[PDB]
């Protein structure tokens, strides 16, 4: 079944702010207490997400 | 029903990890002079200099 | 007191923060 | 280092070796027509000899 | 009958598996899954989280890793190394020395 | 005078990476009614477990 | 920084000497062997000085 809805209505997308978010754990090694840098693909801070 | 699709790009990051071994806090690099001081002194704290 | 210092000798030991083992490094 | 490796279970040079090698045709003599069948040369072996 | 080929192509059916008793206490050469060593293993009370394999401290080095069997983190630490220094009097007086 | 040095060795007790469990089901054909024929081959294929 | 060092490549195929035996033969495993011993042997003497 192909459906095929319809009845769509149009808005603008609207943006917001990404407020230090968007981090996850890019390993699977332990650390404690220690600051790492890495290099990676990451959500930079302060964007705008839809 | 409400959501947000952002994006992601290629970075450096530091991140702070706790005695637990749980990310609790990071900065990016590419953000500010500030971050950037930050990241090339492995430290989340800097003092009066150049 | 413990040891044999003054109280000076005392401060300036606390005042000055410091170390592992390692592959092939000895202290 | 050469491999061929069934010569290998056979005849094994050196890693070092210094000298010569010197190999000619004998299609002539060696092999002719009504049966040649005399030379054999060790399948496999258990390991690898040196 | 089967097929006896080779083909240059990135594994996708393919593990090891050969397994030997733990033991600890006692420094030997190690091999968890993929990660080798030497050092000898011991019991620990760090915490990892659920995803996590093995652990390692400043100037990454390999501190502590978890068994695949009993999900157990044990600590490594190198078995002893060490320089050996002779005392003598000099071979003009005696010819007996001192080890440290 | 330091003359040499001194290191313990190996008690070459060895230890593992265990428990193959997983132990997918694919053996149906080992001991089935048909194996395979010279026009009723199929593409025969071992994929995502061992 | 001298400990830090250890962990590097030089050029080689890998930075530990245990899968560089593992996954190549002796007749051309030594190059990597090599330049691994030449990399740390320039670390340790710039540490002395
Ligand atoms: C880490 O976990 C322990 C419980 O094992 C808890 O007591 C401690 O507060 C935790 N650390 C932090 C910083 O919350
Ligand atoms: C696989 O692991 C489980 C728990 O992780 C443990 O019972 C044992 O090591 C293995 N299970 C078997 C062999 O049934």
């Amino acid at each position: 079944q192909c459906v095929n809805l319809t009845t769509r209505t149009q808005l603008p997308p609207a943006y917001t702010n990404s407020f230090t978010r968007g981090v996850y754990y890019p390993d699977k090694v332990f650390r404690s207490s220690v600051l790492h840098s890495t290099q990676d693909l990451f959500l930079p801070f302060f964007s705008n997400v839809t | 029903a409400a959501y947000y699709v952002g994006y992601l790009q290629p970075r450096t990051f530091l991140l702070k990890y706790n005695e637990n071994g749980t990310i609790t806090d990071a900065v990016d690099c590419a953000l500010d002079p500030l971050s950037e001081t930050k990241c090339t002194l492995k430290s989340f704290t800097v003092e009066k200099g150049i | 007191k413990p040891s044999k210092r003054s109280f000076i000798e005392d401060l300036l030991f606390n005042k000055v923060t410091l170390a592992q083992k390692f592959n092939g490094l000895t202290v | 280092g050469q491999t061929g490796k069934i010569a290998d279970y056979n005849y094994k040079l050196p890693d070092d070796f210094t000298g010569c090698v010197i190999a000619w045709n004998s299609n002539n003599l060696d092999s002719k027509v009504g049966g040649n069948y005399n030379y054999l040369y060790r399948l496999f072996r258990k390991s690898n000899l040196k | 009958v089967l097929s006896f080929e080779l083909l240059h192509a990135p594994a996708t059916v393919c593990g090891p598996k050969k397994s030997t008793n733990l033991v600890k206490n006692k420094c030997v050469n190690f091999n968890f899954n993929g990660l080798t060593g030497t050092g000898v293993l011991t019991e620990s009370n760090k915490k990892f989280l659920p995803f996590q394999q093995f652990g390692r401290d400043i100037a990454d080095t390999t501190d502590a890793v978890r068994d695949p069997q009993t999900l157990e983190i044990l600590d490594i630490t190198p078995c002893s190394f060490g320089g050996v220094s002779v005392i003598t009097p000099g071979t003009n007086t005696s010819n007996q020395v001192a080890v440290l | 005078y330091q003359t040499s040095n001194f290191r313990v060795q190996p008690t070459e007790s060895i230890v593992r990476f265990p428990n193959i469990t997983n132990l997918c089901p694919f053996g149906e054909v080992f001991n089935a009614t048909r194996f395979a024929s010279v026009y009723a081959w199929n593409r025969k294929r071992i994929s995502n477990c061992v | 920084t001298l400990v830090k060092q250890l962990s590097s490549n030089f050029g080689a195929i890998s930075s530990v000497l245990n899968d560089i035996l593992s996954r190549l033969d002796p007749p051309e495993a030594e190059v990597q062997i090599d330049r691994l011993i030449t990399g740390r042997l320039q670390s340790l003497q710039t540490y002395v000085t």
